[PDB]
């Protein structure tokens, strides 16, 4: 039906009804991630995380292109 | 077999469908520049890079039958 | 086509009355078992309730005692509105995923949603397309229908002239042109035309012109269990795993949220929820791991009702090495209810053959109906049925028209029952290979 | 509203003193256990604990998973609450020490609030300005009003559909838009175009309102280590592209932690400590009794009420030790133990009653009696299951409640697993033809 | 703030002296262990020194001793230098890599590399792109303090195209390798637009010099080494988990590098700890490659508790002690614990509650010591919060015997659960078969 | 960048840190107390004739068994051995608990593992152009093609390296080099001989202050020469062949671009690929350009090893290119992993064992253990008087071999904090219960730890 497959069935489609579908791409995919360049280049610094970043031939737009898109675009790069 | 479509009779289900099972992005990173992209990227001032920078089908193993399924009697046969 | 005659094709429904719940002894096909129809029955008419939530009713029995029947019988009874899904209990053992996981999918293929909502649809010949393709392209272009009543013209727009060269439509065909979205299902062809079709073939059905007005809306009422939605929201386009079983282990957050939007869905009054029963057939091949999670599987709102066959007695259970009733762990016991079933009786016997041989439409002569009543008594159903095949098949051998003693003496004489096999096992043991020893004679 | 197993039970049914009071919110009797279960969610909402585990003793037929659907209810939509069966901790994809981490996080929960500030309309022109911005005016039936776009959100439009007058769906603050359809206006342009033509809104067309939502740590794992729904559109080949569980290391959960806890301190996040509620605890093997005796002892880890009703039996996975519970002692040490003792003959008749007014089924108190009867020598489960068909054969023979013939006429259609151990042992005697095969 | 009240809270250090290594008694959190802290302080002495490499020391003894305690103890007292790693042992049985494996990456991470650099990064906010289409071009970037106007060349134009950068973004140029990092927009430009994309994320204005060079200090473990190195972006793959089966020439390399490193002076090489909790879950697969793991150079002081005493070894079908093959307890050094005195419980007891900030009446605790010897450690420490907890729900502030006689009332020590299990058999499924009354 | 820092270059102590190699006479003659070994001598002549044996290339596919109890010197005979083979002889000491798998038979990880241990030296040339380009001026030619504009005839490239500059001609197809690759004027580029295409390493230094912002890698000038004729031998195992002919590694479409994109999964490699690379390699021998030099595959602990093991080795040994398999078993009458019928002799089934040369391995006497004390200490420099020497040796003879070596270093720790340089008497006395053995261990287990209660174990 149109129902499922347009309106609010998927969990994914934020539509009205789907109303977590807009909150929850957001809060998920930029403000809460950990490859964000903001939330990179406060832990670049020491034993923390994201250490090894400086030596591995990227950069900060590198790794953050490279953890959003699929196996494919990522190969088209 | 053509894959399994879904019968959903909204504008929106005919638009993810023709943004998902042909999704004209990797076409065009699968098979090539357009010739008026060559012509335009090849008569210009300056060099300009291309977004499939060459045509990314992999080439076939098989040289007398590419990607199909059909079959030409052999001039032998 | 499609429709060989099985080891269950006689049987159209439970066949109990609807009114007092009375087993009547001769209708659709389920003769002679009383009480477990009737509770078979009970059970049946709260299903259709809904108001219960999943539980587990045991059928219980010696083998060929009408077991697969009773839930054949309420498998017909229902019809193409309550989710019905058998599950033979070893297509759990999978490799493509686990195997708790595999039982829940089966838990949550049976609890439909029913929605219903309308579309508006063309009936209707064509009568004349005109394209103005002239270098131009598709910008515009008439179109010309009637049906048996209306007739009319309409313009159409870039991104339904690009439909209608796609589905190649014709001065003649019997399309659907679904107006929400753009498809085209041609119905067939019009006859008035037959003059005006080259390209077809010497035989080719033709239609008559749909009847009735030419533009009319339609209440479909589709109807989708969880583990659709499930499937569904998993992937990018996910709804091929369900049809080609790809789907992996679906994590738990996907099932919660469409457990809440179907709640959502139900309060709104947009949608209704239908439970399902689950057949699990030959629930002895479970180990206890499968009857440790359908202890708790059994407990919530969404849980379709359970109905299982067992055919062992004091048995050992799989995975551990302790014997048990039924093959059952006894804290699962607790939660089943049990119907137990009973052999038949000679002249039940006799009419189930004369509905099987009616079945296949066999003549017997009521002397090999005793005879073969007669084998049943000591080789039970089974032997009997597939002896009706053989019979009828070695009359037609020195063509004949009824069956007799002379044939049902002859697939009595070739082909062994299993008793008599048994015998034959227990008396040629020295060429038979039992666990060590091949002699040649 | 259907009924299940534990469609009656609300909540503990405590006092203000924290006493609980006999037949009070579904509950009949069983006092000190559900004082315990007070106690435990008042440990849950003093957030005070950083794991905790929580053992239920008690044989089957008494009620420790009611306790925990009390526990569930008792602290509401708020807490997040995982209920897991023991066998669901395998998979042929991951190891058995990384689902019970998914658990984990799946129970502590973080609530963020936000203010969506949604558009409904009709689109009145597309007119890009600079040369980038492109305002657009969204006309409602109540009035337009002009919006200037931010040059990354227009190719999220520009990516949908949207021509000239199609009414859409921005979310302002999340940037998410959806094509609704082509407004009724421009319906009757031409005669067959094939768009799903729909009226315009008689609402707002700026509408704002405010909504709290949940969001589980274990979400945030998921959508941290592999892309996931929106773009990643090579997982519908589906052999090894699709989204299989993977290893999730330490270390990203390490720095998952140091996020959230960025996000807690600006005030714009909550966190909530959850419930992992493990049933039938036998089923855990000596494999993962090891791994939990580890990961409680983070510093975030949430409480674990465990429930398991053998008594000494052998430890899945090494048979070689006995044990109380199915639990080894290097953790039994750790659990509170809380008892589930039986009930009395007295005791079962009001749950036959708040079981029989909850799903509507009323009877005579000469039936009454006797599901009692069949409760007090039978079993529990089984003399609650035949409140549900004795209605069935009560309706159909012009009745309305139930008597004592209904219930013994359903005690000869449905046996229970005694008199069927009894039927399969001593009357299928003889192993044959038409015998049990055992 | 994702930071609660543990078990292992109390314990910020080992607690002994540092120049004659004595273990006074309350010092640091731990409590009156004084042989086994002293055996540990002088493991952690020879941790530190780093010369010698690859021993194994066994710390055995009953349960509720505190055996993870003084592992936890160690864990503190190093600081983030040198490395730890607290791995269980049912971590190693998975269905992606094998034991070997599995346990390989255990000694690979456990070994640091330590690096010091200078970064010679850019932050700055964007003001105007200034492009001469004639190749030239001039960048506008400010910050909080200063303002500059930046040649540009031929390509890095292209580069600003491929970014899209606006004016009123943040850009960041690390010059050392030279390429464009956007990280957002500023909060001066959200008066601006009003519908904002997706990607978009407000940040403050860089502050101080636009040329920032800092002398930082980098430390990687030699598995983050393997990890990279596995495939071509393999780099996602340590917070992911997608690597599997890593050659050992790919292992060789490394290993070969990192000793190049240190000959040149690049690299310092820190040897860490490795902390393999219940070692007894461990079967003999395991520990045929341990006793090999534990040969070459590279390889950290590994640490590892046990519990069981003479018990089968999971595998094999022959009884040893504390769950060990002998071969590998001929390699092993052993330090035993003791149960505790009840002068140590009570000031334990006190420990735990000073941690939870719960106030205990002096009659409460003798109480509570008089529980904790009769039942153990594990269930004395876990009244403390029940009757901290029913004395919030009768609103008394300290809590007292009455309190803590309920807690002992409703929760049920393990002692007295085995009586109950063996009190009613007839309904706990014992092996075959319940009553169900 | 990277700041060096000043510090000292020591190494660490490892087990096997002393052994040095095996101390032999011109004449094979083992002698006592030399290169770190104490005693054993038959042991080590037999592994002199072993070394002769791989050194001389005569060993096609033997087998050699180190049979002897555990702590005795078998991994220190291995160690020995790799060491007195030297460094272009591979040596791979895998053990037997990681032939077991997850992507592959087992059978398998024991076959690269023989591919993993036979090397392969190619000696080969390489010609090349190098370093930065100061002109990229064209040549008109003498008659231009008539229809066309410009017809160069020879294109002319300034090299410059570190040493000096070099005018070049060239043909004029590089031109589809240096528009593809972009290469201009100051940018380090080597242009090869056999095909002539030159591909760009990257802008040089000297330029790196011409613009300010626009950056990219800035390598320096190549130090060296202008024209290499550089002669290279190069150490390919046949590991490495079968992994390259299997998987390749770059290539220029999707799917490779995926594979080397998802992660390196090992597969099982068909036969027909490692006979021809046999067949090739016999081949490119027999044309005398490469030398084939087989190594040591020493499977550690070789009880591990099942009998679905031996099975494929009996054909691996039997293979025409194989190196030599140093087991090591350490069991006496054991029970063999995968039939669990026939009890054999250190757990090598008895088919197996003929193949192979035993070698046997004693246990230490009771004044020699004092004498690998001293050689440890000195090696770790851990000093310390006669008296605690003695009483370090009376731990060793009576507990065992691996437990008075380590007793030096808490002894040494100790001893730099009570306030001493050498260890006495005292410290090891004190550090004795600081450490127990597994023998107390074991009675402390059995004595206290009685049965399981309270403050008991979990048996
Ligand atoms: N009441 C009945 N009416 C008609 N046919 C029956 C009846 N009971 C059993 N049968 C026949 O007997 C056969 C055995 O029944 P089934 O349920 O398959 O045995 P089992 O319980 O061993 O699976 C079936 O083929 C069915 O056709
Ligand atoms: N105090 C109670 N009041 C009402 N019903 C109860 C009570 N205790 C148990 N029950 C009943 O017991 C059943 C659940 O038993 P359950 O707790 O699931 O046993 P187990 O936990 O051993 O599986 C439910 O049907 C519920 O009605
Ligand atoms: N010396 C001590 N002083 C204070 N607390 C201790 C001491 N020893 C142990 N504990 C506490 O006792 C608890 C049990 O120690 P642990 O090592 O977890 O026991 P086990 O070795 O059985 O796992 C720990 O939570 C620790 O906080
Ligand atoms: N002949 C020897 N000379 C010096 N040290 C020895 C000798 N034999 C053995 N060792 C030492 O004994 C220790 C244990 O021997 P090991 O090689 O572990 O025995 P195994 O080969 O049976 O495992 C090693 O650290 C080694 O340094």
């Amino acid at each position: 039906p149109r129902l499922i497959w347009c309106d609010g069935g998927r969990l994914d489609k934020p539509g009205p009804g789907n109303l977590v579908a807009g909150f929850r791409s957001k809060y998920l995919n930029h403000m809460m991630n950990i490859w964000t360049p903001e939330n990179i280049r406060s832990s670049l610094e020491g034993i923390e995380n994201f250490t090894w970043l400086r030596f591995v031939d990227t950069s900060l737009q590198e790794a953050y292109r490279a953890s959003h898109t699929d196996v494919f675009a990522r190969a088209v790069d | 077999a053509p894959p399994i479509e879904v019968v959903c009779d909204s504008r929106s289900a005919v638009i993810e469908r023709e943004n998902i099972m042909f999704h004209p992005a990797m076409r065009k990173a699968l098979f090539g520049p357009t010739p008026s992209e060559i012509k335009e990227a090849s008569f210009g001032p300056r060099p300009v890079t291309l977004y499939p920078p060459r045509a990314l089908l992999p080439a076939p193993d098989h040289d007398k039958q590419r990607f199909t399924n059909i079959t030409v009697p052999s001039m032998a046969r | 086509g499609l429709n060989l005659i099985a080891a269950h094709s006689h049987i159209r429904g439970l066949g109990v009355d609807a009114d007092t719940l009375e087993p009547r002894p001769s209708s659709q096909g389920l003769v002679g078992q009383e009480k477990a129809r009737k509770a078979a029955a009970v059970v049946l008419e709260m299903i259709k309730q809904g108001k219960i939530a999943g539980r587990a009713v045991l059928i219980a029995g010696p083998p060929s005692t009408g077991k697969t029947a009773i839930a054949m019988g309420m498998a017909q009874s229902l019809g193409q509105d309550v989710p019905f899904t058998t599950l033979a209990a070893s297509e759990i053992f999978s490799l493509e995923m686990s195997k708790t996981e595999a039982l829940t999918q089966a838990f949550r293929k049976s609890i439909g949603v029913r929605i219903k909502e309308e579309s508006e649809i063309m009936e209707g010949e064509v009568v004349e397309i005109q394209i103005d393709r002239s270098t131009g392209g598709a910008k515009q272009g008439k179109l010309t229908i009637k049906t048996t009543d209306m007739e009319a013209i309409y313009d159409m727009g870039s991104k339904m002239i690009d439909a209608m060269t796609k589905e190649r439509v014709m001065a003649g065909d019997i399309i659907s042109i679904d107006k929400s979205s753009g498809k085209i299902t041609k119905l067939g062809r019009s006859y008035a035309r037959s003059r005006d079709y080259d390209a077809m073939g010497v035989d080719t059905k033709f239609l008559q012109c749909p009847e009735g007005e030419l533009q009319k809306r339609k209440e479909v009422v589709h109807t989708v269990s969880l583990h659709e939605i499930d499937v569904i929201n998993s992937r990018t386009q996910g709804f091929l795993a369900l049809f080609s079983g790809d789907t992996g282990e679906i994590r738990s957050e996907i099932r919660d949220q469409i457990n809440t939007k179907v709640a959502e869905w139900k309060e709104e009054g947009k949608a209704e929820i239908v439970p399902g029963v689950l057949f699990i057939d030959e629930v002895h091949m479970l180990d206890i791991e499968c009857f440790s999670y359908i202890n708790r599987a059994l407990e919530s709102d969404l849980a379709p009702i359970v109905i299982m066959a067992s055919n062992r007695g004091v048995s050992r259970i799989r995975g551990t090495d302790y014997k048990s009733p039924h093959g059952l762990p006894l804290d699962f016991l607790d939660r089943v209810v049990i119907i137990n079933t009973h052999p038949y009786t000679p002249d039940e016997l006799r009419q189930i053959l004369s509905i099987r041989a009616q079945e296949e439409e066999v003549d017997l002569t009521p002397d090999a109906l005793a005879l073969l009543t007669k084998i049943g008594q000591e080789a039970g159903l089974r032997y009997a049925s597939n002896l009706i095949t053989t019979s009828q098949l070695i009359a037609a051998k020195r063509r004949a028209k009824q069956v007799g003693v002379e044939d049902v003496q002859r697939s009595f004489k070739l082909f062994y029952d299993p008793a008599r096999s048994v015998r034959f096992v227990q008396e040629s043991e020295k060429r038979l290979i039992g666990n060590d020893g091949v002699v040649d004679f | 509203h259907r009924t299940a197993a534990h469609t009656h039970i609300k909540g503990l049914g405590l006092n203000s003193s924290g006493i609980a009071e006999k037949q009070a919110a579904g509950f009949v009797g069983q006092c000190a256990a559900r004082e315990a279960c007070g106690v435990v969610v008042d440990l849950i909402k003093a957030h005070k604990m950083a794991g905790r585990g929580v053992l239920l003793a008690g044989g089957p037929g008494t009620g420790k998973t009611a306790l925990a659907l009390a526990i569930s209810q008792e602290l509401g939509t708020k807490i997040p609450f995982c209920p897991i069966t023991g066998s669901e901790i395998y998979s042929t994809e991951v190891k058995k020490t990384e689902v019970l981490m998914e658990n984990f996080r799946r129970a502590i929960g973080l609530r963020v609030r936000e203010t969506k500030d949604v558009y409904e309309g009709e689109v009145t022109e597309m007119t890009p300005e600079e040369a980038s911005t492109l305002l657009i005016g969204l006309k409602s039936a109540r009035g337009q009003k002009k919006l200037r776009l931010d040059p990354s959100i227009y190719e999220a439009i520009q990516k949908e559909r949207v021509q000239v007058g199609d009414v859409i769906y921005i979310e302002t603050n999340t940037g998410a838009c959806k094509r609704v359809g082509r407004s009724d206006a421009y319906a009757t342009e031409f005669d067959l175009e094939a768009e799903e033509y729909v009226p315009i809104p008689k609402g707002e067309v700026h509408k704002k309102k405010e909504i709290v939502q949940d969001v589980t740590l274990h979400d945030l794992d998921v959508a941290n280590a592999r892309p996931q729904g929106g773009q990643d559109i090579i997982s519908m080949m589906g052999q090894l592209m699709k989204p299989k569980m993977t290893e999730i290391t330490d270390k990203l959960r390490m720095e998952i932690n140091k996020v959230v806890q960025k996000y807690i301190n600006q005030g714009v996040a909550e966190l909530i400590p959850g419930v992992l509620f493990i049933d039938e605890a036998h089923m855990l093997d000596i494999e993962c009794f090891t791994y939990l005796n580890k990961a409680l002892e983070s510093p975030i880890a949430p409480i674990v009420v465990l429930a398991s009703n053998r008594g000494i039996a052998t430890i899945r996975g090494a048979d070689d030790l006995k044990a109380a519970h199915g639990i080894p002692p290097d953790f039994l040490q750790r659990l509170l133990i809380i008892p589930t003792h039986p009930y009395e003959p007295d005791e079962i008749r009001r749950i036959v009653r708040i079981r029989a007014q909850t799903e509507g089924v009323q009877l005579t108190d000469a039936a009454v009696d006797r599901v009692a009867e069949h409760g007090v020598r039978i079993s529990l489960r089984y003399c609650l299951q035949l409140l549900a068909p004795a209605s069935i054969l009560a309706r159909v023979n012009g009745r309305t409640q139930v008597d004592v013939q209904d219930i013994a006429e359903a005690e000869e259609l449905f046996l229970d697993a005694r008199r069927s151990a009894n039927i399969l042992t001593s009357t299928g005697e003889s192993g044959g033809l038409h015998g049990f095969i055992s």
